[PDB]
């Protein structure tokens, strides 16, 4: 329930620049970022945990509407 | 033309996929041959070395078909039938601009390799056992 | 005889700072209480590693050494790179020929340049406290933001230009923190254009 599926992440993003986002929205106690470990690339999505489930789920419903490097980021309950 | 060769901060000498310092020039080069370094290639011939190459262009016929080449052959004296690949024009040995289109390209080997420009998208299958023909007697290759 | 790390943990004021193997010390107590004293500092990371304190740093490339701004405002380097690379043309016959006729005053800079960025530019560095100490990827953790502002470099990738007009400059999620409430997890922030002044609290928002 505390953790949001964020997706359309361009590679480029670092886990820093989520957390400065997500910050924005409710305090953040970590950022899953799954990476390929042998070519070192994001892979397009990260799991945030909020500290509660109505952080996580207040996140979901205002969390829509950015644009990071031109590509729309989605977030959705997992 | 090595890739894994380093030399680092010190002036010394690094394998990059081994991970293993070496001190002077001498014992980077004798590092390449050992079973750290063999080993870790594997994990990272003969035939194509033996490849007689006069490089003879044959002479082929193309024809516009409608429901094809010709490559007339001498003797090979070998029992592999002649082979086709597709290949793109993105790899070359000169590499100059214009490149973006794909080579019918066929080869047998005592002699010289022959290519094909394809513009079309899609228009056939370049593919061996589909719709490839050996005439191996008369010495005539087919493909269509 | 070794309890184990539950009834240490119920023991010791501090659970915090026992690990897997302060019950295998031979005296518990006393090395979790001086685990938890106060300005200690702890044991290095390595000595339960196989890798010799920094035999991990092999592959990696890193740049030679950044001399400090008041050494490099004495133009040091550029003269020295310069004899370096001039140097380095040199045939052994020209380099024993000018040992016995040496040209001398190759570099000769002055001596008040390089007094003054001793004793009038000198810079204090970036030290650190005590505690800190070093561990082998210590340098390249650099990652260790706050809401209400936004880097630049967020705001380059979002496409948000920092502007003063709450309004047109905002996050995109401002309609949304309109419509559904400011964060249920920041009581206090206050947003411009929502429950701050628009032209006043332009920092994009504050913790008030
Ligand atoms: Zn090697």
């Amino acid at each position: 329930d505390a953790t949001v599926y964020v997706g359309g992440l361009d590679e480029k993003v670092s886990e820093p620049l989520l957390w400065e986002l997500f910050l924005q929205a409710g305090p953040v106690v970590n950022t899953h970022m799954p990476k390929d470990r042998v070519t070192g690339q994001h892979q397009g999505y990260g799991f945030v945990e909020f500290l509660s489930e109505e952080d996580a789920d207040y996140a979901i419903k205002i969390m829509n509407m950015i644009k990071l490097y031109g590509k729309p980021i989605r977030v959705n309950k997992a | 033309k090595d890739p894994y060769f380093m030399k680092n901060h010190l002036g010394s000498y690094e394998c990059k996929l081994c991970l293993t310092l070496h001190n002077n020039e001498g014992s980077y080069l004798a590092h390449t041959q050992g079973k750290k370094h063999q080993t870790n290639l594997a994990r990272r011939v003969e035939v194509k070395k033996f490849v007689k190459i006069g490089r003879p262009g044959y002479k082929v016929t193309k024809q516009r078909d409608s429901e094809l080449f010709q490559i007339d052959y001498p003797e090979i004296a070998e029992g592999i039938m002649p082979r086709h690949r597709f290949m793109s024009a993105y790899e070359q040995r000169i590499e100059p601009p214009d490149r973006r289109w794909q080579y019918l390209l066929m080869a047998a080997e005592p002699y010289e390799t022959i290519a094909f420009k394809v513009p079309s998208r899609e228009i056939d299958k370049a593919e061996g056992k589909f719709w490839t023909h050996w005439n191996r007697e008369t010495k005539q290759f087919f493909l269509q | 005889n070794r309890f184990t790390v539950a009834e240490l943990k119920q023991l010791v004021a501090r659970p915090d700072v026992v690990e897997m193997h302060d019950v295998t010390a031979q005296d518990p107590k006393l090395l979790v209480h001086l685990k938890a004293t106060r300005n200690s500092v702890p044991v290095p990371r390595h000595w339960c590693f196989k890798r010799k304190y920094l035999q991990g740093k092999r592959g990696i490339e890193k740049p030679p050494f950044e001399l400090p701004d008041f050494i490099k405002r004495t133009g040091i380097q550029e003269m020295r790179e310069a004899l370096q690379e001039k140097e380095e043309q040199k045939t052994m016959k020209s380099k024993m020929r000018e040992k016995v006729r040496p040209k001398m005053g190759k570099i000769d800079i002055d001596y008040q340049k390089l007094h003054d960025a001793f004793f009038k530019w000198q810079t204090k560095p970036k030290l650190t406290i005590h505690g800190d100490l070093y561990y082998e990827g210590k340098e390249f953790e650099t990652r260790l933001k706050k809401p209400g502002d936004l880097s630049d470099e967020l705001r380059i990738s979002l496409g948000m230009p920092v502007g003063p007009n709450a309004h047109k400059v905002p996050p995109p999620w401002l309609i949304a923190m309109q419509r559904y409430g400011p964060p249920p997890s920041y009581p206090n922030l206050k947003i411009p254009g929502l429950n701050s002044p628009i032209p006043e609290s332009c920092s994009f928002g504050y913790h008030a």
